[PDB]
RNA sequence: GGUGGAGCCUGGGAGUGAGGGCGCGAGCGAUAACGUCCGCGUCCGAGCGCGGGAACAACCGAGACCGCCAGCUAAGGCCCC
RNA sequence: GUGCGUAAUAGCUCACUGGUCGAGUGGCGCCGCGCCGAAAAUGAUCGGGGCUUAAGCCCAGCGCCGAAGCUGCGGGUCUGG
RNA sequence: UCGCCUCCUAAAAGGUAACGGAGGCGCCCAAAGGUCCCCUCAGGCGGGACGGAAAUCCGCCGGAGAGCGCAAGGGUAGAAG
RNA sequence: UCGAUCAACGGAUAAAAGUUACCCCGGGGAUAACAGGCUGAUCUCCCCCGAGCGUCCACAGCGGCGGGGAGGUUUGGCACC
RNA sequence: UCCCCCGUGCCCAUAGCGGCGUGGAACCACCCGUUCCCAUUCCGAACACGGAAGUGAAACGCGCCAGCGCCGAUGGUACUGGGCGGGCGACCGCCUGGGAGAGUAGGUCGGUGCGGGGG
């Protein structure tokens, strides 16, 4: 899928989502990105889908980055069981998405591809996206 | 319908220790005071400060506790006696 | 390029910046000022510009000043800036990533591949008087795998760099082959 | 580096510092918490005899002297690497038994 | 020495015990009561931290 | 290769209520679940627990069964 | 600084040891529950007395000794009810 | 080679140029307020009537109304003086 | 599941709940104890008959990543080793 | 100074397991089963995206991976009358 | 006062690493020996004693260089005591105090008590 292979704890707090993304703001990889306008869980089923839809849609084509990774895991307990005796189980893994990250990239594609291609991986995203260019995103120094 | 569910190995804990700096610099203290109680040695004993067997850190005379960081050295305690 | 700049008396900065002027500081090894430079012509400029070409600042002084942008920060959450920081020159020698242009055609693209121009922009060490521009790089044998990288390239005379000469600057790869799909 | 520092086990005051040289041997009997020396006493800087011990046992006697006149009656035997032995300073005056 | 006058406007009722107190310490029991004091620091801290329920004149 | 995935997606599950025993839930629980496999004409059942989702996908753990051997 | 139904010490008499909502900080839960567990605070509890909120323990305004066919305000309002 | 069209062609057409007309133009991009997306079970409704340069929304201003809150006047009781 | 120890949850004093997350204890040492005196690791890279990819040698480099009886944490070579 | 898995570890006796649909009393909506309620994971329905199927040809009929909702008929959660 | 060297302390990396030079008259080291005091799980390497031909090579001292290391603003943000707003939620905004961490300019291959020996 795309978790990763080793974690020395298998489950952990869910946590909050303060707006800001911390990093992960500029481009600095592809030519064109994917930016994420509201806080989120992102599935690694979603990064994924999302990913495969671009590939598909420029298929045999430019370079895709993905800037995000799912290392958190989501619990959830069985059916029909009621409360307590101890955390669910890891359902999956999700990497956290707060407004302003940069979640994808591309290099090596049209500016007609590109557009159409991060298009289509929003319709994947739980969020709302906004796609960019490149020029102050140079931190180089 | 009650459908049933299994428990958790987990569960455990220790006592609250209480460690930490009892009396704090300009702070007035007799012979015998604590002053710290910690694991380690995060604070070196200085002058007429003694250090029992757990490290804990007690006045040796009756003075006012002063605190001094020394850098690469580490932090000390001293009691300033009313000299 | 050129472009109109302004003394800030230090008052409102959240202000300042919501008014349309765009805040900031003017420094170098000597004296240092803070200052005020509109979006207008800054945003207009700062792109085609960026941190490579020098600009002038005429404050109410006529003062103008040579100097190239050390730091922008922006504003996250929807791309804007919120401060830019200023290195004034003279005859100084100092540091600037110069752009790169890198003509040619790598062997890696007929049967698949695309250049990743990894750093782009490389860093060196030298003068204003020693201010160029396009410096370009050969792609022309950049095979599909193996890639250029490290200072290996066209230095005009006068640039003496700051790189390891490993530092890789560039390379070529694969592109995204419809044919995937697995498990297990 | 032959550390040791054992002379940080300086519980007390007055420390009676000794240093052996290859061709010498000072000592001063110095007063930390006030980073001072009171008395000193060299070995050949002092003028004196040829030997090495003999002449560590009269710069010994020289600096317990001058000491007792300030009212400097007891110490701490220091020298860090030391090493206890030929070079003994033991030396009459002194509240430092040793 | 220049005084402070501040005048109990918003009643406390839903605000912190610290908050309620300040008022004890400058002598604020009823609304729209009214106080001279003195402009020491002392005195301003608890006016500085009632402020949102305080209307103060420098008198 | 060997594998068989008979999505969910030409089954028709029912939810009768329970049968035999049971108590003042027997009569108000849709516990008993019916799997219908249409393009075979085969249905599986299943009361043997007290939950009708322990019971979908028990009676569900038989068509697969069954069909592998038809 | 601060004379307050403030404090400190000794002793007589207690009730309480089912809490609840709300705001903020976490866990559990599915960033579900008028959910559940703690933490800081508040209010109802005992202020189901009063004004606002259509009506409504806890949201906004405000701590009701009593009297008046007097005046100024709060939140909220000022087309008619 | 844009779209239609062919079994593959053909056939219609456009990016494109001449062209009479003799002027504003196509774009994209933020913003304020709206439109759709929008199906449940006894009779409907924003509390009702009824509201459209408003009786709606945003931004300025002044004046009123409005509690058992605060004043005014009288009275009771408790503490301190 | 029930007592004890360590970490987290715990909101930078202390404390702080849940069938919340994750591990240990019900021993051991006459030397693994007292004191005096010396000594300083793990690794990395070269060079060395047997010789792993660390047996034991040599050499530069190596501020602590070793070690400290056993879980974890704090501490520690200016030693607790 | 010794005898406790008094380990349910502040330790009821020196000494102790089941069954009741043959049952009984005192209590509780402090607490389950029905129904309601809050919730909507599950359930039912509808929608966004357009891989791909349909000779050709994304929607005549379909829709991979994924995304957003409605309802309150299912199974549950919660334990509010 | 001022220099150089030797002991010691305080600051506790702006003291360091690594380069490049210098210093033996004095200090100091290395050196010369292992009778003697004293020493090696084996070694006079280390400790220790007696020395005094030679060297400043090793070490150490003092200088210079910034490549590595370390230090590090001014601005502007994050977050946030307290007060207050918008939404239906996840969350977002203002006021008033406080205010980083990164990063930029830039700084640094030391500072300094006390006691000795030498001009
Ligand atoms: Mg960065
Ligand atoms: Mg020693
Ligand atoms: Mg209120
Ligand atoms: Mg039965
Ligand atoms: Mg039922
Ligand atoms: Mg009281
Ligand atoms: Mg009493
Ligand atoms: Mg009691
Ligand atoms: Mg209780
Ligand atoms: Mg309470
Ligand atoms: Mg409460
Ligand atoms: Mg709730
Ligand atoms: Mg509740
Ligand atoms: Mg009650
Ligand atoms: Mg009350
Ligand atoms: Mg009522
Ligand atoms: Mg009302
Ligand atoms: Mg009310
Ligand atoms: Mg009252
Ligand atoms: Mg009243
Ligand atoms: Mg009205
Ligand atoms: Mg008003
Ligand atoms: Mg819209
Ligand atoms: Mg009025
Ligand atoms: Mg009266
Ligand atoms: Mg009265
Ligand atoms: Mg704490
Ligand atoms: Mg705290
Ligand atoms: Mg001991
Ligand atoms: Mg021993
Ligand atoms: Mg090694
Ligand atoms: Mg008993
Ligand atoms: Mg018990
Ligand atoms: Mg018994
Ligand atoms: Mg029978
Ligand atoms: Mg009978
Ligand atoms: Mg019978
Ligand atoms: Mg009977
Ligand atoms: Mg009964
Ligand atoms: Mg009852
Ligand atoms: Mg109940
Ligand atoms: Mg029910
Ligand atoms: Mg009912
Ligand atoms: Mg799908
Ligand atoms: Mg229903
Ligand atoms: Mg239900
Ligand atoms: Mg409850
Ligand atoms: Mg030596
Ligand atoms: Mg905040
Ligand atoms: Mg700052
Ligand atoms: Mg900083």
């Amino acid at each position: 899928m795309l978790m990763p292979r080793r974690m020395k704890y298998r489950k952990q707090q869910r946590g909050r989502l303060k707006g800001a993304t911390k990093g992960g703001d500029y481009v600095a990889f592809g030519d064109y990105g994917l930016v994420a306008l509201e806080p989120a869980w992102i599935t690694a089923q979603q990064i994924e889908a999302a990913r495969v839809a671009m590939v598909r849609h420029f298929r045999r084509g430019g370079k895709i980055f993905i800037r995000i990774f799912p290392d958190k895991p989501y619990t959830k307990k069985p059916l029909e069981v009621r409360m307590g005796k101890g955390k669910g189980n890891v359902e999956g893994y999700v990497a956290v998405v707060k407004p302003g990250r940069v979640m994808f990239e591309v290099a090596g594609v049209t500016e007609e591809q590109a557009m159409e291609a991060l298009r289509i991986a929003g319709h994947k995203l739980p969020i709302k996206t906004k796609i960019v260019r490149r020029d102050a995103y140079d931190e180089a120094q | 319908h009650k459908k049933g569910l299994g428990s958790t190995r987990n569960g455990r804990d220790s006592q609250a220790k209480r460690l930490g700096v009892k009396r704090y610099e300009g702070q007035v203290v007799r012979a015998g005071n604590i002053l710290v109680r910690q694991r380690g040695t995060r604070f070196k004993p200085g002058k007429n400060v003694g250090m029992g067997r757990d490290f804990t850190l007690f006045a040796l005379v009756d003075g006012v506790v002063e605190f001094q960081d020394r850098g690469r050295l580490g932090r000390y305690v001293h009691v300033r006696p009313l000299a | 390029y050129r472009l109109k700049a302004y003394y800030r008396e230090g008052e409102k900065p959240s202000a300042l910046r919501r008014a349309g002027k765009l805040p900031g500081v003017m420094y170098n090894r000597h004296l240092n000022r803070k200052v005020y430079v509109d979006l207008v012509e800054f945003d207009k400029v700062f792109r085609q510009a960026s941190i490579h070409h020098v600009i002038v600042l005429e404050l109410p002084d006529g003062q103008s000043l040579p100097t190239l942008v050390r730091q922008v920060n922006l504003d996250k959450r929807r791309r804007r800036p919120e401060h830019v920081d200023f290195f004034v020159l003279s005859d100084e020698p100092v540091e600037m990533y110069v752009p790169l242009r890198f003509v040619g055609t790598p062997a890696g693209v007929r049967a698949g591949g695309v250049l990743q121009e990894i750093h782009r922009d490389i860093l060196v060490k030298v003068s204003p008087r020693n201010i160029p521009e396009f410096i370009e790089v050969d792609v022309s044998g950049l095979e599909i795998g193996d890639s250029l990288h490290a200072s290996d390239l066209k230095l005009p005379p006068g640039v003496e760099l700051a790189v390891s000469p490993e530092e890789t600057i560039a390379a070529v790869v694969p592109p995204e082959d419809v044919e995937k799909l697995a498990e297990e | 580096k032959f550390r040791v520092r054992n002379r940080i086990k300086r519980t007390g005051r007055l420390r009676l510092s000794v240093f052996r040289s290859l061709k010498h041997i000072y000592a001063q009997i110095i007063d930390d918490e006030k980073g001072v020396t009171l008395v000193s006493a060299s070995s050949l800087a002092l003028k004196l005899k040829g030997n090495k011990t003999e002449v560590a046992r009269q710069v010994g006697r020289a600096l317990a002297e001058k000491a007792l006149a300030l009212g400097i009656k007891q110490v701490a035997f220091d020298r860090g690497p030391y090493k206890y032995h030929g070079r003994v300073k033991a030396l009459a005056e002194g509240a430092r038994e040793g | 020495m220049p005084r402070l006058k501040v005048k109990l406007v918003k009643s406390p009722i839903g605000y912190p015990k610290d908050q309620k107190a300040a008022l004890k310490a400058l002598g604020l029991r009823r609304l729209q009561q009214e106080r001279v004091l003195e402009d020491t620091p002392a005195i301003r801290g608890n006016v500085e931290k009632v402020a949102h329920l305080v209307r103060v004149e420098v008198v | 290769e060997v594998e068989v995935v008979l999505k969910p997606e030409e089954l028709r599950i029912d939810v009768m209520r329970a049968s035999g025993p049971g108590g003042q839930g027997v009569n108000t629980t849709d516990s008993a679940v019916r799997v219908v496999h249409l393009p075979t004409g085969i249905t599986v059942t299943c009361q043997t627990t007290r939950s009708q989702i322990k019971n979908k996908e028990l009676a569900l753990k038989i068509l697969k069964a069954r069909l592998y051997e038809l």
